[PDB]
């Protein structure tokens, strides 16, 4: 009768009190999705079914997901990650001669497929062009020419706004050619809703966390600026 | 050789079906009066989920239900008084399915962790974890208090034993991800629609495929038995629904419209089997007529994609969930 | 793999099939018989409706 | 006087229609209920009360050239005038500070702003507006001292406005001058941030590949052009004797008044709001 009616309303209040407390933690954390081209060395970056990590920087909580338990070529589960802050894409830039179409073509095709997705139409991508020293050594040495596998490398010139830093004139051209090859796909498809952030990464460096922090800050700032019709 | 031998049988299968097409379902049911106009209004709205919803299962009592969300919660409701009864936190935040035991003693769960977990409601704590699949779980249904059937993204289904956690039998034959399944009323056969645009009729006791249907043109997302048990319906992401008959072993009717281009996420039948309710990507649900393929109602109370849909055992209410973290009871 | 597919198709080929008319008539008969106890088809009075 | 009654009748209908539409859309639809919409609803309520209980009585008093409701209703009308003007300008400052916090510090914005804090801020704003209007006026601390003021206060047929220097200066400062500088600083910072973000985007992908200026210009210009001359002459006519006429005073007051009608066009140009309006 009325004895049980008040009993249920007591348990509802306890549950609703817990949900309010847990809502604060959910809204104050940022989720990231980590991808890869298959042999890009994305586990070394993390070290330096599904695997998740927790870390915070400047008292801001972050949460990363790695999907190695699903080896399917098609990605039916990619629609679940439509509310993440950003996607981290790791590619080995020193694999232009490995047939494994070479690996760079497969990575570019995967990037194009991910960028032109119905569900992922408002998510930015943080791009890590890994294995820089292998690429530098292979370019400096002979017996391997990029124009053999990518004919457009011939007649291509280094852009004026380049920051080679005490480098060979050659190595510098190859890096910017690959970065522009990715940016060409990045720019055309989308217009203002999501951008791409390319970086040159190796195994020795340890500044990647700061880079992720900075691109996340820029992503949120641009989101708010576009929402307020100021951009 | 062997490849050519299989081609000869495919022609024999197709020829046998063509001889049994005496007439069509549309022709026979031309003289029955139409159902008319059906209008439903929201009776309850349930709030408390912090993120989108993928799964929902009604209780056998037609009063309690369970739901799942990406925030990592499994909330059991009371549809009558709108009161939360339980809230189980999950280890993994990526949940894709849920189920409710026929006896009301256990609740199952699963997702991207490739594991099915069973919780003891009347003891709440984890009672069993089932592992062995190599792909994300897509669906799970309780055969009884000690058995459960699961399907995953490794193109295989399996039957489990909760007491010992061992796969009693395994079902193989699909070439794509299995997306859904549904048990027969008597719990002796079940059907599964996969990503290869094909559905198969399995036998639980024997463990073998019996019949195969290959009507759709794209990914199959939903499946449901007719109340009689001699037919079922499917829904693909080409905005079409089809009704298949087991005894005739061929498709009978198609449900489509020229103004719909969005995919279909879930289907369900009515208590008498006359109405067919299907959820779409355009944020609203449509109500069809099983015997005439004519629309008879629209449910347009949601602000995001509808992901789940269910009808009670007594046929008194319809519950829908969507990506805006709200459930609604329609009557 | 090829041998298994050939064996499977032979099992599916030898199945007795009934006419479409019989299946349609059975479905129509079931729907007509059970249309009485369908609360979603014919609205129920508010006295016996637990949600209103 | 025939033409005046027609034009001044459109101002009454324009204010009530726009503000009622905004309030109904937010309450009816659950997707339009956020933190910023609370401030927008408060501003809309202030503008609606103003357009419902200020414009008609003032229009009738101007047209008939005689107040026919006694002294008490004149005092109540003046108190409502001050309360509704003060509480509307101070909400724009709140909206500007909300945008400033949203854009400048994006990580802490979620923690800084909550529903309870927004409710407390709105209640405090309305309280502060109430102390400025009702408390001094109803207690006759705003009255002037010259013979003409004494005669007009004695007569029960005329309802004119006379105040002393201190009250006019303090009321003008509190109602207008602090919010103006606060919003100027806020929008300067916001423009700087937008400019540097555009420069970053241009440097990143310039080879392959105004709005902020237009938006800020609209937002600042409407408010300033509507409310600045009146709050200048409000001090001019007290500091300088026999320099400002009454007709100019009323004209500038009404020019300030129309900003309440103008507000919903400025602050409700969103796709969600347009969809909500279409659904009605
Ligand atoms: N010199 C160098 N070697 C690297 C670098 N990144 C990966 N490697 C190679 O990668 C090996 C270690 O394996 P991981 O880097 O973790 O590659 P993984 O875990 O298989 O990553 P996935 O194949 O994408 O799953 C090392 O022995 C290196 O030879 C790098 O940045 N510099
Ligand atoms: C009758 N009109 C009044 C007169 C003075 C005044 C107004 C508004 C805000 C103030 O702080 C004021 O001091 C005007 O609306």
């Amino acid at each position: 009768q009325r004895n049980e009616e008040k009993a249920q309303r007591e348990a509802n209040k306890k549950i609703e009190k817990q949900l309010q407390k847990d809502k604060q933690v959910y809204r104050a954390t940022h989720r990231l999705l980590l991808l890869g081209a298959g042999e890009s060395g994305k586990s070394t970056i993390v070290k330096q079914g599904i695997f998740e990590t927790k870390f915070q920087v400047d008292k801001v909580n972050f949460h990363m997901f790695d999907v190695g338990g699903q080896r399917d070529e098609r990605r039916k589960w990619i629609q679940c990650f439509n509310d993440v802050t950003a996607i981290i894409f790791v590619v080995a830039s020193s694999s232009y001669n490995m047939v494994i179409t070479n690996r760079l073509q497969e990575a570019l095709n995967l990037f194009k497929s991910i960028w032109n997705n119905r569900w992922l139409r408002t998510i930015s991508v943080i791009l890590f062009l890994n294995k820089q020293d292998l690429l530098a050594e292979k370019v400096l040495a002979g017996k391997s020419k990029i124009e053999d596998y990518f004919p457009e490398f011939a007649r291509y010139t280094t852009p004026e706004d380049a920051t080679p830093e005490p480098e060979d004139p050659r190595v510098t051209r190859a890096k910017y050619f690959i970065r522009d090859e990715f940016l060409r796909i990045s720019t055309a498809s989308g217009d203002g809703r999501h951008y791409c952030y390319p970086h040159f990464t190796c195994a020795v460096d340890t500044e990647n966390i700061r880079r992720v922090f900075n691109d996340c800050r820029d992503i949120i700032q641009r989101m708010h600026l576009r929402q307020y019709e100021l951009l | 050789q062997l490849r050519q031998e299989a081609e000869q049988l495919k022609n024999q299968i197709r020829d046998a079906r063509k001889a049994c097409a005496d007439a069509t379902l549309s022709q026979i049911t031309n003289n029955i009066d139409p159902v008319g106009r059906i209008q439903m209004r929201t009776r309850r709205t349930l709030r408390g989920h912090l993120a989108k919803i993928y799964a929902m299962h009604w209780g056998t009592d037609s009063r309690l239900l369970v739901s799942a969300s990406q925030d990592g919660k499994l909330i059991i409701w009371d549809s009558y008084t709108t009161n939360k009864v339980h809230a189980i936190p999950l280890r993994s935040s990526w949940v894709m399915t849920c189920a409710y035991a026929p006896s009301g003693n256990y609740v199952a769960c699963g997702g991207l962790d490739n594991i099915c977990s069973i919780y003891n409601l009347k003891t709440v704590r984890v009672s069993r974890e089932l592992a062995g699949h190599t792909g994300y779980l897509s669906c799970c249904r309780f055969l009884d208090d000690n058995q459960i059937v699961t399907s995953s993204g490794d193109t295989t289904c399996a039957l489990w034993d909760i007491e010992t956690g061992q796969q009693t039998t395994t079902f193989t034959g699909h070439t794509g991800d299995v997306m859904s399944l549904s048990l027969a009323p008597d719990t002796r056969l079940f059907v599964s629609g996969a990503c290869d645009a094909s559905a198969k009729l399995w036998d639980v006791r024997e463990g073998m495929c019996r019949q195969t249907f290959t009507g759709h043109e794209s990914d199959i997302n939903a499946i449901c038995f007719f109340p009689n048990g001699n037919a079922f319906a499917t829904g693909s992401d080409d905005a079409t629904c089809r009704l298949f008959d087991l005894r005739a072993d061929q498709e009978l009717m198609t449900y489509s419209h020229d103004n719909i281009i969005c995919g279909i996420t879930s289907v369900s039948f009515s208590k008498s089997g006359r109405l067919l309710l299907a959820g779409y990507d355009d944020f609203n649900c449509n109500v069809w007529d099983a015997l005439k393929a004519d629309r008879a109602g629209v449910l347009a109370g949601h602000d995001n994609r509808v992901s789940c849909l269910g009808v009670t055992d007594d046929g008194m209410a319809v519950a829908t969930g969507s990506w805006d973290s709200f459930l609604k009871i329609w009557n | 793999q090829a041998r298994k597919l050939v064996e499977q198709l032979k099992m599916e080929a030898n199945i007795d099939r009934i006419k479409v008319s019989k299946a349609a008539a059975d479905l129509m008969a079931y729907c007509e018989a059970h249309a009485k106890e369908d609360p979603l088809l014919t609205p129920v009075p508010a006295s016996e409706n637990p949600f209103r | 006087v025939v033409g005046m009654g027609i034009v001044m009748s459109l101002i009454v209908l324009a204010i009530v229609f726009g503000n009622v539409l905004v309030i109904t859309a937010i309450a009816k639809f659950e997707r339009l209920q956020t933190v910023t919409n609370y401030f927008i609803t408060s501003l809309a309520c202030a503008d609606l009360v103003m357009g419902l209980a200020v414009v008609p009585f003032g229009a009738a008093h101007i047209l008939t050239k005689t107040w026919t409701f006694g002294n008490f209703w004149c005092e109540f009308w003046t108190s409502i005038d001050v309360l509704c003007v003060t509480a509307s300008i101070e909400t724009l400052c709140v909206i500007a500070v909300d945008r400033y916090f949203a854009i400048t510090s994006p990580f802490k914005y979620q923690s800084l702003l909550t529903k309870n804090k927004a409710r407390v801020i709105i209640l405090m704003v309305w309280i502060v507006s109430g102390l400025t209007s009702f408390l001094p006026i109803q207690m006759h601390w705003y009255r002037a001292t010259h013979q003409e003021a004494i005669n007009c206060y004695a007569e029960e047929t005329c309802c004119d406005f006379f105040t002393n220097q201190a009250y006019a200066i303090a009321s003008s400062i509190v109602s207008f001058y602090v919010p103006l500088v606060i919003m100027v600083f806020v929008y300067s910072r916001v423009f700087q941030e937008a400019k540097r973000q555009l420069q970053k985007i241009d440097k990143s992908e310039g080879r392959f590949h105004h709005k902020a200026l237009k938006t800020l210009g609209i937002i600042m210009g409407t408010f300033t052009l509507c409310w600045l001359p009146f709050f200048i002459v409000n001090i001019v006519h007290v500091i300088q004797d026999n320099l400002i006429r009454k007709e100019v005073y009323i004209l500038l007051n009404w020019i300030g008044y129309v900003n309440s009608g103008f507000n919903p066009l400025i602050y409700c140009r969103s796709p969600d709001f347009r969809i909500a309006f279409q659904e009605l």
